[PDB]
Order: C-alpha cells, then structure tokens, then sequence
C-alpha cells in the first residue's frame, strides 16, 4: 500500500467519521467532533467519486440539519474544511455555515 | 497504459567480448547437488566435481553475472568458461592460489 | 554467452536504448548511456556476484566504497544513465563500474567487506528534492517531505503562530537559537530564513549573525521599498539570500517600483506568479530580469478545473483575512487570475520560472512538490508537444529541465549547491529510490547523508519486510545519534565565525551558505529564459513577444487517485 | 472615526463591559479592564498594522519582545482584562499596549523584526495549570495533562509498580535521580515527591538531598505519628513541602491524633473530603486549621448521579485490596460518603478548599482537573447563586476564586510561585490560549516557556492548518533541546547546591524550591476561609457554625458530551 | 494461625507442591522450593505489611534494595521457586525473604524508605529474552521484541537495505559507528555482528576495532573454506563469536569441508535444520560436534500443517532469488525439507538444539521466539511424553531445558552471560513478569535494568491504569537519558580499549564481550546431547544411532488464536 | 486486551480496508491501495476461520477482478502478502497475481 502519513490521518478522520454515522442512525442528536467528522467524511466520498469543488461546497451543508445535532453546535461551526484527492489531484473543500 | 513500463529495444547482448574462453566436459560423482555461481573460481569448486583443473585455472562460468550452473548427483555435462580479468588475483575460494594467477 | 534484451532487462534493469515511462504519465524517458561492462554486473543473494573474492574484493575499509547502488538508472539535471553508485563518508564517492579489480574489468568502485548493498536494479534513482518555502506551522512537515523525496527544506518560523502561518520569518535571535535547537530533531537538512521586515540594518545583522541563511522579505510585515533596499544592503554583505513577496495592495508602489528598489541585485522571488501573494496583477512579469531567480508555489501547479473554486477561502484563512470586510475580499479576484494561473504552467515549460516550491501550509502542500512538478511536464507535453531542445523519441530533455526546478536550481539560489542538489561526487549522498510505477508519488528508499532514514516497512513481526500493511515508518538515519551525523544545518557565514554551533550546543553536522549575491537567471540550470512578458492591466492576459500564452485545466491528472487512499 | 460595538468585538475581541459565556456553562465574565488605545490596536496580516515603520519599530532585539499576543482576553487572579502581552526570553514582559513607539502613544510592549505574533483577538489567555498530586504511572500523562492546559506536574513514581499505583512517591536516591534524568524528556515543569514515611531523619534527608522537592506521606506506607513527626521535622529543615494522605483505619489514633502529631507545622492535605484517603469520616475537619492548605482530588468534583457507583470498584484497583476479604471491603462505605462529597463543594465555593487536583490513575484522572474545576463553579452558581463577594451582574469573583485553585495556590504550597502560577511580569511564560467556546475543554494554543509545545494541528499536507482532522499534536518547544530550554525541573536548595543538575547531567533549566514552611491558610488567593467545621461520628453530616452544608447530585453537566468524541 | 492452602494461593501465590499450568498449554511446573517463612510474607496496599516500623525498616538507601518484587513465583534454568527478589544499583541484589530485620525472622532483602514496590504474588519471573540473530531491517523491532520479552538483541545491519535483508552483517566502520551510536535510542541490550566474508584478515580485525562483538560468515556473501578459515583466525585473537550460514548449493564443498574448514574451533551455527541456510540437505548433521553450538529459527518451530506452504515464497524475498530463474528456484526442494523441519523440533526435546532466535524478518519472526519455543514444549509433551530426566508429576525440566534456550545458552555463546542471561545476583535486572494465563505471550510487566521500560496500560485519563483500551506502551525506563542508564551497549574487548565509546559518544552503559573462544557444547545448559545423527542424501530421512527421528505436523497450537487480535 | 504493537498495525489494515470495501459497494472501480487492502484484509479473516494457507494463496486470487479496478492496478500488484494468526500460529500467505 505504501501508505504515506497523510493517508494514515484521513483513516482517523473516516474511523471517527463511522462512530458519528452509527450514533446518528440510533436517532442521537450528534455532538461537536461527531458532526465534524460525519461532514468531513462526506466530503472525501465525494472527491472519491470525482464530483467538483464547486459541487461538495454546496451538498456539504446538507448533510446534518440543526434538529439533527446538540444545542449550540451549528454555532460551534462556522465552517468545515478537509482535503481530498480528486481525480484532478488534492483539493480544498470549504463549506461556510454547513448546519443550518 | 501501465505504469512505469517499459520498451525495450528488440536484439541481444553479447556477454564477456574479446576474452579467452575454453570448454570443459565435468561430471558430479557426489551424492548431493553442486550449483556453481558465474563469478566464482571453477577451478576450486567442490571436489566432487571431476574435471581437468588445471585447464579451468583462473577461469569463471561464461553465463550471465548472477545465474548458475547446477549439476545432480552423476550429472555430467559440458560447460563453457571465461577466464578472469582485471588484476587476475584469486584470493579466496578454497584458498589454492591467493594471489595472481 | 548471449542473453535477449527483454531478458537483460529483468535482470539487470533497462540498458541503452530502452524506454521508460513515468509512473502514469506521458513522459518517457529512454537510456542515454550505461558504464557497465556487458556480463561483469555485480548482483547480491545468494549465489550471486557480490561474494568473497569474486565481486567483493580483499581490500581496507579505506580502499572501498561503504554503500553500493548497483545496476541504478539516474536521472538527474546532467543525464539519463544507467550505472552503479558508491557512497563513502557518507558523501557520493563515484559513479561508475562497481566490483572487485582482482577479477573484474573497469572497476572504479572497489567492493570490500565494509561495504553494504543496496539493490537499484530496475529502479531510478535521483536527488533528494529541495524546497525553499516552509513554514514551520509544524514539526510533522518534516516527515510529510522526507516521504515525498524532499531532503532539504528552507524557510522559518516558530510553530503555529500567527506569523509563521502567514509569513516564513523566524523572528529575532531568540527564535533562531531556538528553532536551530530544534532542528537537531528532523531529518532533514535545514537552514532558517529570518524576518528581513526592516529599515535599520542593525536589526537584520543580529539575524543574520544569529544564524539564518537568508532574510524573507513579505508585505503582510511591511513590503516597503525602504525594508527592501535595507534587506538587500545587508544581504550584499554578508552573503545571504533575499526571498520576496511583493505589495500586492500597490500601496508604496507598482511592480515597478519594486524592481526600481531591487536595483539590480540578486533576489528569490517567491510565488512570482502571484496568487501566492505579488504585484496584482503583474507580479510575473519579475521572470524577465537576470537578477530574478523566480519560482512557483504548489496549489497552482498545473492548472485544472478545480484550482480557481479552492482558492478563495484558502487565501482567507493564511494571511488572517476577513470575508466580511470588504477590502479584505476585494483583493482576491485580483490576487486569483485565470489568466495568470495558465500562464505559468506555460513560462515552466520555457525555462522561464526556474523553481517549484511548496509553500506550505499556507497556500501549499508540503508533500506535494515533485509530484505536481512532473504532473506539469505531463500537462505540457500533452499540450504542447515536444519541446524545441528535444533530440531523439523520448522526453529526455523535458525530464532534465524539470527535475532541475526541485533539486539543483533551488540549491544555486541559496547557496547550498555545494553541499546538495545534484548526484555528483562530493556533495552529500541524500539519494531516492524509485520504482518506476511510483516515480514522483511514492519512495522505495529514501536516503539521507548514507544512511536510509525513511521507507516503507511492513509488518514488523513477518517473516519477510513485505507483508502487508506497508506504510512508511522512520529507519536507523532518522534515530538519535546516527541523524545528527547524517544531517546538516546551514549556517551564515558569520554565525559560523561566531561559534553559534558551539555555544547553541548543536549536534549535527553544520554547512556554511555561500555564494547568494553572485547567481543570477542566466546560472539556472535548464531554466535561463528571460521573456519579453507583459501583463494586460485590465483583462489580465499574458503575453510574450506580443504572443499570448495560455493553456487548458486538467479534468484528470496522473500521479492522483491510482495512487491514493484519499 | 467611530465604529459600533458590535464590530469591534468581532475586530478585536470584547472590551470594557462586554460580557463573555465560559463554555456551555452559566458562568458569566464581564471585561473590568482595557489597557488599549482606541484606534491604535495592533493586528496582524495582510495590509494590518504590524508592519515595518507602522506597527512594528526600528528597535535591536534587546529593545522589543521576542513574543507579543494581541488583544488577548486575561482572566487571572487578579483581573479579567483586555491587553496585549509580552513575552521576552521566556518569560512574560509586561501586560499592557504593543506598538510602535514612533508613531503610536502609550506603547509599552515594543514591536520590531524580532517580534513573533500570536493573534489572541476574542481568544482567552491562561497561565498553565498546576497539578500538585500526580502519580507517575506511565509518561504519557504529561501529554495528556498538557493537552488539557496543566504546564507543571509535580508528585512522583517510577512507573507502573505497586508502589506507584498507590502512591506519588518515588522511593529513595537511585530512583529519584532515574526519574529526574527522565523528565529532560517531558514536555512539563517536573518537581518530585520522595517516600517520607520513615521514623529515621537521614533516610527523608538523603531524598531531598538526591533532589525532591517534598515528600508523601502515605497511609498505604504507614501513616503514623511517628512517621508524620519525622517528615515535618526534615521538611523544616530543608524549606521543602510535605504532602499528608493520613490514616483511614483510625490505627494510630483519629484525625485528632494526627492534627496533634503536625503541632501546628505547615503540610498540604491531599483530598481533604476524604474518599481518596483520610480518617474515616472526618479528615474533611483539617480545612479548619490555619497550618493546613487544603485540595481535593477530581473525581469526587462535583457530586452527580454517577458518582457513589463508580467509586466503590476505584478505589480497590488502585489501594491492591481484595473485594473477597472482609476487612478490605468494610473501609469502603467508611471512606465512600455521599454526605462529605455533597459538602466538599460547597466548602470550595466558599473558599474552604484551596486547590483542585487530580490525583492521576489513582482515584484521578489526569486529563480533567480544569474541566471539573469549572463544572463545580457551575453547579455551585446554579444552586446557591452569586457569592457575597460579588459585584455586578457576573461571576467574576467566582472565576478568580477557582481560577487560583488550579494555577497560583498550588503553586504557593509547593514552593514555585517564584517561577509559575500566574501571568505576572518576571514568571516563566506558561500561557494557554482559549477561544471562548472551550474554555476549560480544548486549548486553541498551550505555550510552555515561550515557545508553543502543543496545539490542534490539521492535515499536515493541506494548503493551510485548519482542514480536517484536527486533533493536538507535539509542536517545536516539546523538541529535543528546545524543549530543555523551555521547562523547569524543580530541585531543593539542598540538591541544587550538591551539584545533582551537573552530575546527573541533566539537560533542562533548573529552578529552586524556597518558601514552602511558611505558607498558611491565609495565604491562599481568594480561598483562604478557616471554617468552624464538623461531622457527625454516626450520620455522618458535615456542619459549620451547626448549619448544615449539603449539595445535589448533577443529571448533566456542561464541558461534556457536547465536546467529546467518546 | 492457620490459613487453608487455597485461599493462602490467592492471596501470596502458590507455595511447595503446588502445580501451575502454563498458559493455554500441556505444560505444568510444581513449586520446588519457597523461601518464605510462613505468616510472614510482605505485602503492599492500604492496611497492609510494607509500611514504617512494620515491614519497612529504618535503613539508609545503601542498607536496602531499590526494588522488591514480592511473592514471586521463579522459573529459571536454576530452579522453580518461590521468593522475593532484590534489585539494587540496577542489578539483581538477592533472591530471599525481603522484609524488616528489626520485627521479621530471616529477612535476607531489607527494604526502607528507598525501596519500591512491585507485586508479584500469583505471577511468574523470568528473565529477560536473549535473541542472538537480528536483522536491523527497521528500528521498530526492538519495541516489538521487548514487548515479547526479549531484553537484549544481537545481530547486524543498516536499515532496509538488500544486504541487511538477507544477512546480519553491519558492514565496515562507518556503519558499525553508525549503528552503535543509534542503538543508545533502543530500550535494548544491544550487539553488533560486521561482516565476516573476506579472506584479508585485516579486514575483519577492523571492524572488531570498530565495535563489533562477532562476525557472520553468510553464503550471500560467499561462505568458502577461505573466508570461514579466515573469519575463525581473527575471532581466535580478538575473543568474539562467529556466526555461520554455510554453503547450501555445496559450491565450495559438501558439510564435511566446512566442518574441517571450521577445524574443531568454536563456532555459533544459525539455522542448523537448514530451511533458514546450510548445506542441503545435511547441514542438521552439525549438532553432533563439540566446538558447534547450534540453534533454530522460528519460523519452522515446531512443526505444523502450513510450514512447507509458506517456505517456498519466504525463502525467495529474503535472499533476492527469482522465481523465473529455474537455478534459484530448484534449491527450494532442496532446503526446505519436511524431514529435516520434523526432526528439529525433536532434537531440542533431546538436548541436541541448543538455542532457539527469531531471525528477524528474514526468514523469522522477532515477536515469536518465547512463544514458539513453548509451543515446541507443548507439542513434544504431547507426543513424547516424560523427559527421561523428569522427576515427580511436572514439566519442571523440560521447562528449565526450554527456557534456557532463549536466555543463558545464548548468553554463554556470546560471551556476555557475565552481564545477563538469567536470575542469578550480581546480573542486570532484566526481568518479565508474567500472569500464569499469559505466560510466553503477554507480559505483564517488561523490566530493564531496574526500571519498567514497557508494560500495557489503559486509558491514561483514566482513574486507574486498568480502563480499556489496554496496549503496550513504552514506560520511563525507554525515556531519553534514563533508557541510557537501563541499557547495555556490548562491545569488543578491542573496541572498549581503543576509546570507541568516548570517540562516538555513546550514552549508554558499555559492557564488554568475553568468553566466546572457550565456549563448547558441553557448557549449553541442559542442552549439550552430541548426538550420533545422520542425514539420507536421497530420502533426507534423520536418523540417531540408526532410529528414525520424525514428528507429526499440529493442526493447532496454544498460544495462538485465543490471544492474538488478528 | 494487552495489544501488542503487531495487533495494533494490522488494525491499521483492517481499517483501510473499511474504506475499500465501501468504495466497490458504490461501484467504484478500486485504485492501488484500495485493491490491497481489500483482498489483505480477506485473508487475515480466512486465517481467523481456520482456512488453510494452501486455500487462501488460491482464494485469494478471486476477490477482486481486472474490470473491478481502475487500468494499470492489476500490473501493479505482482503478489500481495499478509500473515494472520491460524490455529496453528502465524503463516505467511503468498498470493501471486491476485487480480486477473
């Protein structure tokens, strides 16, 4: 595989990304770090499957809705940023206000 | 498309050019299998290996660097053998000559 | 006897005449010469040729090479050959014919019982990459490049602080002994730039005699032309290079008048395209001058369809920008041009921008320098064709100019090229082993000072060094001891005069700049292009000789998700 | 000009009379203090203020800061202000306007080259905790301990023996100098606790002579009169703190017995409330003397739903008894009483208590002595309301009163105030820096002696820091000698002047421990109340002045599970 | 009183007759011995007996131990006893009943105010591992050989390079220096082995001079009659081992040549069954002789259902062979032998083998080799029976003729047995606690010269050390200087005397080889059987005195998946 | 659990192959490292349900086939390689050109 540190780090993100994903589908109202790493996670998907910057900046904030996570987390993310390799190489995904 | 492949040129290359070579017939009257590497003194190869030493004297196998030449128990063949080059010094081996020659 | 050459190949690795391409790419690169001698190739396992008195000979530690690299194919600034690499002193000793002079012919790497083997058959081997442009918003960096193929990284900083996330300055002699200090820990050869941000001379002296390499001079402090002319001054005298970000804002003046302040004296210009920071919108035009030793930043190399939507917030985020203040906001679509951005993929291919560098963590990607270097090259041959210095069928030229960007010219600017840059015998054994399938994305071996610090290691527990899971973990030259012996930290020619190594207690091997003042355009090597480039004011465009330059953005690059996990 | 309100908070940070939320909590703090010059603040990044001639001076390195942390929000014992703050060779400079003496008034942090800049804009500065009863069960606590905001670390182990497990002492002069040698490698200001539990004075003064800076005494090593007599007497002797954990069992006597074999000496008592070890039920009576300064161990901090249950099975695990021997288990319910740990905090809200700890892997947890600190601040507003010392509609009394408990009186019982405990010009520069929403849970940046050691660090490759995922790791200042450079290692004036830092050869700054016998009670900031405190023999009830002191257990609790990943 | 023997196990441990079972194995050992005098055994916790004026006394640190480990259940080559163990200065004090002197009967390990405290009661002691054929393919096998409970590693190398793949040899000065200074960063004894195929004399005489403490002779280096002679003249004068891989493909001569080549000189011989290297396919015929101490790799311990499945492809990346090429895959067959394979695991039941090592990644596994020494136990139990040599209805000797395989033996045929190898006073405390359930697979606590150096630990915010996620993590005794302090770097009489130490600056304790000349089988513990053996040239069939030696292959083996994750 | 370090990397494997094994439900043709974690991770399993090493260097070759992963993987997985704990202790697992 010849993994790289980079890609050894993403494994942490998708890892937390899978608690948040399972504790969502219990019907849990999701937390800070869970609601960062379930979007995150997404985004990298998206890469993955080769959509655009431009497209993942909009879909990225319709991932979780403000009755799905705590009090006071929209808040606590203002936006959420990851990196991902797109058939185009490594690109940013910035997603202003994702939880509305 | 594959990744890092390569093209190589059709043809062959000729191995050792312009040095002495010579012929020797052996035969394998040990109970185990001998194998002989390219670079290595045939004239002090395993003692089971019944030949003319005296011929193979600052000789080598003339194969490709790396590969061998195996010989069965009672195998009896015909090689073909380069000789040495360089400062022409065997030090080594079963320790016969250590030194030039 | 006789042996086909697909034969040979597999054995041995490519000879004469045969082609290889780069990992995924278009590139192609074909054999230019080979110093063996056909049949007398040294091979270690067993029963090989590198055995007592056959390919290893009887002679003294000091009468033989320490490390071999057999049957490696190099290509570097100088050429596309197969040979063999000795190492001794931990310095590359010769390149040539490796073996035992007892019984082989033209051996000029002598094989003893001190030496140890590396095996290159079937690989290529190159220099370790150089990148002036860190910012160290981290430790961990270091590994990130080191993994890549970078083995020297230049620039400054303190950590994640303000400062160093915008700016490459290591502010003061406090922060310069203490990164210094620090520097003992990584890997990688390391030389500070220090903030050159300043009219008093004085200031920049301290710097200096405390320690950095060179003085970075950028507009988020003050990229004024007095705190040029005053950089410069002191870089004149005490042989350091000057690293510029301009005054985007035009608020002292145009580029001109930066030019005008430059006066003539030797300066890096860093992101000289300009989305990284320059004169809007013509920052690039500084490529046209012979005392301008121009490079590019990572994130805009090469140009696809996705490199303008990511820039906007990426901008924001480094130089602590408001999206809300509408100042703040209105000089992204003049730092962020389409036009420029093409260009620039163009002026590399021409020789016209001599370096690649990352920037990073602040609009650049540390591990990413070689490999985007060479997605360029592809996007350019695909483009453009073949380039008019090109001779046979093969990109041989195209692959020298470009490796070039990373390794040796990078090391002329800041005065190292003595030390590092090059396979060239008496700089540093700092090499990279490539599989040619993973050229540019991922090493077999990464070698630092003759020792191999980093490469990718399998189950610890196995049997064998390849069961899965193979990721890179750190080796013997990245341990203690053995990494102060095999890494070096650049000085100035005065903190070296002042003792700073004694009195800082330092533990590695030190090397002295020099040299900075006296490169000019004209000493990049395969990068000495000075256009007649021009800026439209208005749509942007970029023209050489009245000529427009241009290209198209990638949809798919190589070097990308064949080989990544994310 | 003029500029509303709102607008400049979201510039630079609240001022005089805004009002700031700590976390998810109740607790209010309201800005008493701006030391700025409306229109003259300095802020850093493209086209800001910190640039050559404007913000940032002419002047040479020894004439500015090294360090210098923008509109920093400071909540201190003595004051919850709004300032810019110096740092100069490692130490904190002063607290006041940064500037350019040449163009701006008021300017007494100056700005030049040799500045570095931590934007603190709307962030929260801290000084560095202080944990005063660590057990060195295994090293990477310190991390841990770091991460959450705690810069020293005092107690003491050589590993997870039995010994340990249970104690904080670090048995005699081969395991000292071990665990000194040890700590070059820790990112933390380290001090050791020796065995003091012998009747036999050479045995206590050749530990204090081989380097601790106190000693435990430990029930589980015999905590008798004897004992306790023996350890007072070396400790007044050679000006080092002692640490009492008294007898549970009532063996030698009762708490009275043991107040009497003190007579009145100086000593810290540790978990005063008595489910981590005391006289069973009422050691929590010792917060009425004036010799004693009083802490408590953070799992009992504050009473919720959950925790009588986890308690039973803690303390087992960590004291080696046997659930199956009858005698092991009776001592549960005698030292587990919802009655004392209702009380204990109230008697912090009041005061009573000094200091908060944790009491690391023993009926403690490392990472949470801030994080609990608050949470009883909050249950205490929530249930009693504003304290009589209140003034205004915010909690700022509060604040001050808690905040001491972990930063400057432990560092008062221990000796090291001198060099730590709070941001005052002079004292090593151990600040954290929180962004208001996680304050007390997760630090934006944690400095140790002027250099940042840790901080949440994004994808390493990324084109900036913040991209996903982010979590802390290891920064310059936690580097190989920058790390010496920037942490203490406390000795005792004993081992300082026998040279144990030159033999032992120890790599790190040190620092002397010097006034621990005569602090008192009334030493304490803002928790220096002597009450008349008792607790009934049968109900165990805590009374003062015969009223009844008593709490409600929490349901939920903020600073967790909306911050938590697990 | 009294005390029913069942409940006085679980509270102290087993005592006299009492039987234990070893892991998940067939194996069980009786107590042969106990040196405690009834009711008054020490123990530690609260109310306990270690405490002031109890069972701690009133001693100066030089009047008593540093360290105690209580109730601990020994099994060494020497006996299977119960006792208290002393540490002191690093090294073992005394094997006693530890105690007070002033109220306890025949206390022989006085512990006061300076002695820590492990619990060792219900658990086994045992010395620390001794793997005497490393291959320094990577850094990380040392934390993956100490977490097993290896404490000291010989062998040689310079990271991932084709020559450390495939041999153990550290070629030359540079690299021996090298390797040297980065062996002070791992928690291990250490050791280093230079290449020895060379038939100039001089050229093995420096690389002792360098550091090495032995030679190998490798066939991928040539293993002829002159270098084995050569190699053996120089190890005679300068007191080190050599280490031999003979000449499988019979090039220079068949087993009977190397063996006059050798002439009767001692000589340490690797992988004796010949499926690692040898002479095919009667290299196994070497255990008959006195001056040749023989030893196994791991990988065909003991003999299952898919240990021929697996050789065939690990054979051929170790030694760099081609599958494609038919010479290099035609002495597959021809070195791995079902026969010879079978026969292994028999011969060490008898006495024949007399070492047991990894061969690490390179036809070996470094985490294995106390877990497959006791699976060969088990598997010989189960199909031989009784050991003619065992007494009473225990394994007791046939696990003294195990575990001195991996732990004095080695030592004795390295010449540091002086140092370590066993539980004997005056040796380094190498010691491994084990938990009866986990013996040979997961320590309970890993010991290097007095301090915990890794052990497993739970959740570090946790408040106890028990908390899941329980994994090894690396301890105080690993850490920077104190690691230094715990670890032994062995080198050559000539090395020690030349100042090599004080030349590269080593931080580590240095310890000296000697002995290794003198040395026969006759002196390997409980294995010195010099058996009439020969090998049918045809059928490879083993036979002793004319029997046929054979075992059958296990389907399943304790100390498998029961405890391994993956 | 008493991890061991060995456990600990070989979870590192297991993980990475969460990520591969997601990837080809959506369809997606796998690239490189994708590819070898996934049919490495197949293995150990096969190791812990007490298959043979003789069964899995066969079996092993049939996960994944040439139109599963994108051009040039096959060519660039010559052998994949894992060791897993049998019931009779650790083995090595050779499979030789894995994806046809």
């Amino acid at each position: 595989m010849e993994l790289t540190p980079r890609e050894k780090d993403k494994l942490l993100l998708f890892t937390a990304a899978l608690v948040a994903e399972r504790r969502l589908a219990r019907g849990l109202k999701l937390n800070y770090p869970e609601s960062v790493a379930l979007i995150s996670a997404f985004i990298m998907e998206g890469a993955r499957d080769g959509k655009s910057v431009a497209s993942l900046m909009e879909e990225g904030r319709h991932v979780l809705t403000r009755e799905q996570v705590m009090e006071g987390v929209p808040e606590m993310i203002p936006d959420i940023q990851v990196e991902a390799t797109f058939p185009d190489g490594s690109k940013l995904v910035t997603v202003h206000n994702p939880i509305i | 498309m594959i990744p890092g492949e390569y093209h190589v040129k059709p043809g062959q290359i000729a191995l050792n050019t312009g040095r002495a070579t010579c012929r020797v017939v052996v035969e394998n009257h040990g109970d185990r299998p001998i194998q002989v590497g390219s670079h290595y003194h045939f004239a002090e190869v395993n003692p089971a290996l019944k030949f003319d030493r005296q011929q193979a004297a600052g000789y080598r196998l003339n194969i490709p660097a790396g590969t061998a030449v195996r010989f069965e128990p009672g195998q009896k063949r015909e090689v073909e053998l380069v000789a040495f080059a360089g400062h022409r010094a065997v030090f080594g081996f079963r320790g016969e000559v250590m030194g030039p020659l | 006897s006789n042996i086909s050459r697909q034969a040979y190949a597999d054995m041995f690795g490519p000879t004469v005449g045969d082609k290889v391409r780069l990992a995924d790419t278009e590139l192609w690169i074909e054999v230019e010469d080979d110093l063996t001698t056909y049949g007398e190739e040294v091979k270690f396992g067993g029963g090989k040729v590198i055995r007592d008195g056959m390919g290893q000979g009887q002679m003294l530690a000091a009468d033989c090479v320490d490390l071999v690299l057999t049957n490696a194919l190099i290509v570097d600034h100088w050429g596309i050959v197969k040979a063999d690499i000795g190492v001794k002193d931990g310095r590359i000793f010769a390149i040539g014919k490796a073996g035992n002079p007892d019984i082989q012919p033209n051996v000029t790497i002598p094989i003893g019982a001190a030496t140890e083997v590396i095996a290159a058959e079937g690989k290529i081997v190159t220099a370790g990459g150089i990148d002036t442009h860190i910012h160290w918003i981290c430790p961990q960096q270091a590994e990130e490049a080191l993994v890549s193929g970078v083995t020297t990284m230049v620039g400054g900083g303190t950590g994640p602080a303000a400062g160093t996330h915008a700016t490459t300055c290591t502010p003061g002699p406090w922060y310069i002994s203490r990164m210094l200090q620090a520097a003992d820990s990584l890997p990688v050869n390391i030389g500070l730039l220090g903030k050159g941000n300043v009219s008093q001379p004085d200031a920049l002296r301290e710097q200096v005699a405390a320690g950095v390499i060179g003085l970075e001079i950028h507009e988020d402090w003050g990229a004024t032309p007095a705190a040029i002319d005053c950089a410069l001054t002191v870089a004149d005298e005490m042989d350091i290079q000057v690293a510029l970000h301009s005054d985007t804002l035009n608020e002292s003046g145009f580029v001109e008048d930066t030019l005008a302040a430059i006066g003539g004296r030797t300066i890096h210009t860093f992101h000289t395209e300009g989305a990284g920071g320059g004169h809007a919108p013509d920052i690039i035009t500084a490529c046209a001058h012979p005392n301008i030793l121009p490079s590019s930043t990572n994130p805009t190399l090469p140009y696809t369809l996705n490199t303008i939507d990511e820039h906007l917030d990426m901008l924001m985020v480094c130089h602590h920008l408001d999206p809300d203040i509408a100042e703040d906001v209105a000089f992204a679509e003049s730092r962020i041009r389409r036009e420029t951005i093409a260009a620039e993929d163009v002026l590399h291919d021409l020789g016209a921008f001599s370096l690649t560098s990352s920037d990073s963590q602040a609009m650049g990607r540390v591990g990413e320098v070689i490999l985007r270097t060479w997605q360029v090259a592809h996007r350019m041959k695909v483009q453009r064709g073949a380039l008019a210095e090109e001779t046979g069928d093969n990109d041989n030229f195209r692959v020298k100019r470009y490796i070039a960007k990373y390794t040796i010219n990078p090391a002329l600017t800041h005065g190292i090229a003595h030390e590092v840059g090059s396979i060239e015998v008496g700089k540093l054994a700092d090499l990279v082993v490539w599989s040619p399938a993973f050229f540019g994305v991922k090493p077999a071996t990464v070698i630092k000072g003759g020792m191999i610090a980093i490469a990718p290691m399998g189950d610890i527990n196995a049997s064998i060094p390849t069961p899965q899971p193979v990721h890179y973990r750190p080796m013997f030259g990245a341990l203690g001891s053995a990494r102060h012996h095999c890494r070096l930290t650049f000085l100035s020619q005065a903190a070296a005069a002042n003792g700073v190594a004694e009195r800082l207690n330092l533990r590695s091997a030190i090397a002295v700049v020099k040299g900075c003042r006296t490169v000019q355009k004209a000493d990049m090597v395969h990068n000495s292009l000075q256009p007649n480039i021009t800026v439209d004011a208005q749509t942007y465009e970029v023209r050489v000789d009245g000529e427009l330059i241009t290209s198209e953005p990638a949809d798919v690059l190589p070097m990308a998700q064949r080989y990544f996990l994310f």
